[PDB]
């Protein structure tokens, strides 16, 4: 029956809303949100739902309700505090992030956003070397392809904050101390080149501004793990590079420390797109390293499950809401009863197995 | 060196300077003089997260193991 | 084969076991009751009760596989099923009240319907005689009329298309189109026929 | 991984207990501990009384 | 068996047996299967269960 | 067509015994090994001096009794020891046969260094298992 | 009597080069390292090609002890693979059958 169609929408379009009542239930992201606070971040496979279904739904769920309780209690004085997000392939850590990202979105909350971290450390096609400090490199067409979207995300907040220091960019190009941190922006779009060091300039002035009180800060890395990997980058020498070295990664893991206040981290563990880690290894330790989970300890752990018996019924019934279980006998009970075990109620399987049907 | 070690020492590791630096932090924003370092690494909060963290590192790490650090944490950081 | 001449092929319809007896004609009431004292044949890897599984789809499959690599031939036929059904979601979204009734989403009847508009009735087979090949129209049984229109469809896939696209987006927007009666498999279809009007006169020169 | 202090040092306390080379030795320089701890393919029986 | 078998024929082999007595959700499985290799061992777990 | 270890057919008057009936591909199946030593079992050395051995032993019997086998002879090692077993004619006086027994025995523990004895049935003539 | 003049050459071979082992050894170690001056290198590298021809190990080739045979030999027994078939098609050879299979 579509009894749990019912249950598979929910018109609390704002996430503050969301209660355990709304379990189970997909809340709509208005259209100016996914324009301005994800244009980037959602899965490719998502974005694909997107597209053809018309319309970006988010099934509200408990790992995600969990988050959003933290978050809404933070203590701004006491230090920034990580959550970490670690689950099996598919289960859905990189849109219960989402969900966080959206929370914060709507409270005015300055959202610095990394979709992935593992496009930092592997496939690059341009490696610079950093004047700041030689011994480091610059990823100049990553961090130009960033700033475009922490520039969409934060636009309202880039005329307000302001530098505190001088910035020499070029013999003939400095900022001057109290302007716009759109200036910062600004000149790495304008000049690739510089892109690597805004991004610096960046991360470092909201670091430092956030703790006088002007604004929220949201760290949300997905992908976190790659920060304290390895990576698949040469040098030219032919001679494998080391996370450290480069830029984009130094600066980020300064981000994900717990020395400054007046925002919180929120942090994602992904296997896939990993560099030298098994199929099967989804476990902070196993992904992080010793390395890693030094580095974020105190932390706190949010196991991201499979779909539940009610979650599940939510799922095939948005399926079917939108006609895309096409298939005859899909809509029966053997059907689903069938796709309950080829997915094994996981979320990404069950998206794979439909999307043919 | 720690990664010579075998066996998880919480005793004078990254661990305990981390936690040390967090309950140094969540001190100073309550406003309160800067207290001793034996003080902060003596509570029960702390004893605690020790035990969870060993167990992590020594025992094994596992779904069930990951609860008992998450609840350390958050008695550790007064979270709700 | 390592399967003695006794031994029965697997009746894997679920359906069929759990039937009333009365509803069964006495034939299969028959095969039944002999099938309790013979052999069976194990059933294959790919033979499944799953309700998803279509014989004409699983067979497509094959004939798409290169050197036994079937997880690469399912994926490809995967990725085209949905290929096609984001296509005609996107035509279905597109459209007014009146054309969204006839637009089909349904991506297996889509393959369906566009497999039998690609069969050929008629076939031409080579021959020689007279120190020169002459073909000659012959008819087609329904084995070599299906297996013409797969073959067709996979071979214009194969060779057909431009360097950079792939075969999901090569074969969906083929099947579409042979659904409408319009690609070029179609024409394929066309010239056998026309080939074998043209020859009509000369059917007598088969000895087969 | 590269090597700690703690770690050469107690691999070179391994290796004198276990009578193997102690020092750093290249694999060019290996073959001499290979050609003196190997009886000789012309000093085998097979070899010298390969007939009857 | 979603991780040991990534591969959905594999899984659907599994899957045989119980669907075809819809007794799909009704029985726990614990299956030891050592030797050949993803297809060979997805088909004498089938006729093991 | 196989002509190896094959006494192929004449007009049914030709006498084989029953080693010589059996083709190659009924060893092990209707006909056992005439030499039995460890050297062919896996991993175990010395194959190629047991085979050697064999051969020689096998020259020297038919010369020190010619005309006197009446099959091959079957040898047998256990330990050091060797023993050869041979199924001899009764055309040689008996104390001759017990005068090749000492010399053979004898010749052969100081060649090969090892404890060598021959046993000998004597059978009254070539035992015939078809006739082809 | 040996098979053949082959046969005693390479016997030659086999009883010089047990006779120059050691010597080979000890002077083709002071070259497969790096830790000797290379004056020293060059120089073994020419007390050893003063040695007889002979002394070298690798112009010995197994033979059928039997027939001499070059090629075709087994090394378990020393045997061409037509002697060893004349000899395993009878069941003189111990343990050894025809593969059915
Ligand atoms: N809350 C949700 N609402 C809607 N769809 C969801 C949700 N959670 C998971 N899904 C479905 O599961 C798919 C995979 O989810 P997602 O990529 O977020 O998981 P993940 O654990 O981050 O994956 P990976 O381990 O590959 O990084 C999505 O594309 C979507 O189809
Ligand atoms: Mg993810
Ligand atoms: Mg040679």
């Amino acid at each position: 029956a579509e009894r749990p169609r019912t249950v598979s929408r929910t018109s609390d379009s704002d996430p503050a809303k969301h209660g355990e009542q709304h379990e189970g239930q997909h809340y709509s992201i208005p259209l100016q949100d996914l324009k301005t606070v994800f244009p980037h971040g959602l899965p490719p496979r998502y974005m694909m739902q997107v597209k053809t279904f018309g319309e970006a739904c988010l099934m509200v769920r408990k790992p995600a309700l969990e988050l959003l309780g933290y978050l809404k209690n933070t203590n701004f004085a006491h230090p920034a505090v990580r959550y970490l997000l670690y689950g099996e392939k598919g289960t859905g850590k990189t849109l219960s992030l989402c969900h966080a990202v959206h929370f914060c979105a709507r409270h005015d909350w300055l959202i610095l956003h990394i979709p992935d971290a593992h496009l930092w450390v592997k496939n690059c096609r341009e490696l610079l070397q950093s004047t700041h400090n030689k011994q480091r490199f610059d990823q100049p067409l990553e961090a130009s392809t960033w700033l475009k979207n922490f520039k969409t995300t934060n636009e309202r907040f880039l005329s307000q904050i302001k530098v505190q220091e001088k910035y020499v960019w070029n013999k003939r190009e400095s900022t001057e101390k109290g302007s716009p941190l759109g200036e910062v922006v600004e000149q790495g779009l304008t000049r690739v080149r510089n892109a690597t060091d805004a991004v610096g300039v960046v991360l470092k002035e909201l670091k430092a501004q956030s703790a006088l009180g002007l604004f929220h800060l949201l760290v949300a890395v997905d992908g976190v793990n790659a920060l304290w990997g390895r990576t698949t980058l040469k040098k030219e020498d032919r001679t494998l590079i080391a996370p450290e070295e480069l830029s984009l990664v130094h600066n980020l893991r300064k981000m994900v420390k717990n020395d400054w206040h007046g925002g919180a981290i929120v942090l994602s563990l992904s296997q896939t797109g990993s560099l030298f880690k098994s199929r099967t290894a989804y476990l902070p330790h196993e992904l992080l390293g010793k390395e890693g989970f030094n580095a974020l300890e105190p932390f706190l752990p949010i196991l991201i499950p499979n779909y539940n018996p009610k979650e599940f019924e939510s799922s095939f019934q948005y399926y079917l809401e939108n006609n895309w279980l096409q298939h005859e006998k899909a809509s029966t009970e053997e059907g689903r009863k069938e796709l309950r075990f080829l997915s094994n109620c996981n979320p990404e399987q069950l998206e794979r197995l439909c999307a043919s049907l | 060196t720690e990664e010579d070690m075998d066996e998880y020492v919480w005793a004078k590791s990254s661990s305990e300077n981390s936690v040390l630096q967090t309950l140094l932090q969540m001190r100073a924003a309550e406003s309160s003089v800067a207290p001793s370092r034996e003080e902060l690494l003596g509570t029960k909060e702390v004893e605690d997260y020790q035990k969870c963290v060993v167990r992590l590192k020594n025992e094994g790490e596992n779904e069930a193991s990951l609860a008992q650090y998450k609840e350390s944490v958050k008695r550790l950081l007064n979270l709700a | 084969s390592r399967y003695a001449p006794e031994f029965r092929e697997p009746l894997i319809d679920k359906e069929y076991y759990r039937k009333p007896v009365a509803e069964l004609t006495e034939e299969e009431k028959y095969d039944q009751e002999l099938k309790k004292t013979q052999f069976i044949k194990a059933a294959a890897a790919t033979e499944t009760s799953s309700v998803f599984a279509d014989p004409v789809i699983s067979k497509f499959t094959n004939m798409m596989m290169k050197g036994g690599n079937k997880v690469l031939a399912r994926s490809l036929m995967a990725q085209t099923l949905e290929a096609v059904k984001r296509k005609q979601f996107e035509k279905y979204r597109a459209a007014s009240a009146e054309e969204q009734a006839t637009i089909e989403r349904n991506p297996y009847r889509i393959f369906h319907e566009a497999l039998k508009n690609c069969e050929p009735v008629i076939g031409l087979v080579p021959i020689l005689k007279g120190g020169h090949f002459y073909q000659v129209p012959v008819p087609l049984a329904d084995r070599r009329r299906r297996f013409l229109a797969m073959k067709w469809m996979i071979t214009e896939c194969r060779e057909n298309k431009p360097r950079r696209t792939l075969m999901p987006e090569k074969l969906s927007h083929e099947l579409l189109e042979a659904f409408h009666n319009r690609g070029p498999v179609i024409k394929r279809k066309h010239n056998m026929h026309k080939m074998a009007e043209a020859n009509r006169a000369l059917a007598h020169y088969r000895w087969w | 991984s590269p090597l700690s202090e703690y770690a050469l040092r107690m691999s070179r306390l391994s290796a004198r207990i276990f009578g193997e080379v102690a020092r750093s030795t290249d694999s060019k320089s290996m073959k001499v501990v290979s050609l003196f701890s190997e009886q000789p393919l012309a000093k085998k029986k097979e070899t010298y009384d390969w007939y009857p | 068996y979603l991780i040991y078998f990534p591969i959905t024929q594999d899984r659907e082999q599994l899957m045989f047996p119980f669907h075809f007595l819809d007794r799909l959700e009704r029985h726990d499985v614990t299956c030891t299967v050592s030797g050949g290799g993803r297809s060979a061992q997805a088909g004498a777990i089938r006729l093991a269960m | 067509k196989n002509r190896a270890a094959r006494v192929r057919v004449a007009k049914g008057n030709k006498p084989v015994s029953y080693e010589e009936a059996h083709a190659p591909h009924y060893i092990a199946h209707r006909k056992g090994w005439l030499s039995l030593h460890t050297g062919n079992l896996d991993g175990e050395d010395h194959a190629a001096e047991r085979t050697l051995e064999d051969v020689f032993l096998r020259k020297f019997m038919m010369g020190t009794f010619p005309g006197c086998l009446a099959d091959q002879i079957v040898l047998k090692r256990r330990a050091n020891q060797v023993d050869i077993c041979a199924l001899v004619l009764r055309q040689l006086p008996a104390h001759k046969f017990y005068f090749l027994v000492g010399y053979s025995e004898t010749l052969l523990s100081h060649f090969y260094k090892c404890p060598v004895r021959l046993h000998l049935q004597t059978v009254p003539s070539k035992v015939v298992y078809k006739y082809i | 009597y040996y098979v053949d003049w082959r046969m005693l050459r390479d016997l030659k071979r086999r009883k010089m080069a047990y006779e120059y082992a050691d010597e080979r050894l000890r002077i083709n170690s002071l070259r497969k390292n790096t830790i000797l001056p290379k004056d020293l290198q060059e120089m073994a590298g020419d007390e050893i090609a003063a040695l007889p021809r002979d002394s070298c190990p690798v112009r010995i080739r197994n033979r059928c002890v039997m027939t001499s045979r070059p090629r075709g030999v087994k090394r378990r027994w020393r045997l061409s693979r037509i002697v060893f078939r004349h000899l395993a098609d009878h069941g003189l050879l111990s343990g050894v059958q025809r593969a059915i299979w």
